[PDB]
């Protein structure tokens, strides 16, 4: 009962996202391709300062 | 119980990319620019550690 209350609290934070809009689907793959390059300097660097040490 | 702990992992891992946006495309767009800017940033930020080694 607590499991798919966490489920059924994702699927209604999800549609609350979907009721923006198609543009705001766009923003959102978008922050998620930045954030994933963002992501990838920030490894590289934490991997180059960890060699450097 | 243990199917639906596994599906939770995709569905959290999708729903992850959703958090850091606030409900508010104007603002989206505001912060999306400054979210461009420290991207070409850190693009730029790598350049002086290469840099400081290589030299």
């Amino acid at each position: 009962h607590l499991q798919e209350q966490d489920m059924e609290n994702s699927r209604q934070v999800l549609n609350s996202y979907e009721v923006l809009g198609e543009e705001f689907d766009r923003l959102v793959k978008e922050y998620t391709v930045l954030k994933q390059a963002t992501e990838n300097k920030r490894w590289a660097l934490q991997e180059f300062s960890k060699v450097y040490r | 119980l243990a199917r639906l702990k596994q599906q939770t992992i995709p569905l959290k891992k999708k729903l992850e990319s959703y958090l850091d946006l606030m409900p508010n495309p104007s603002l989206a767009q505001v912060k999306i620019e400054e979210a461009k800017r420290e991207l070409d940033s850190i693009e730029a930020e790598l350049t002086r550690r290469v840099d400081m080694m290589e030299l």
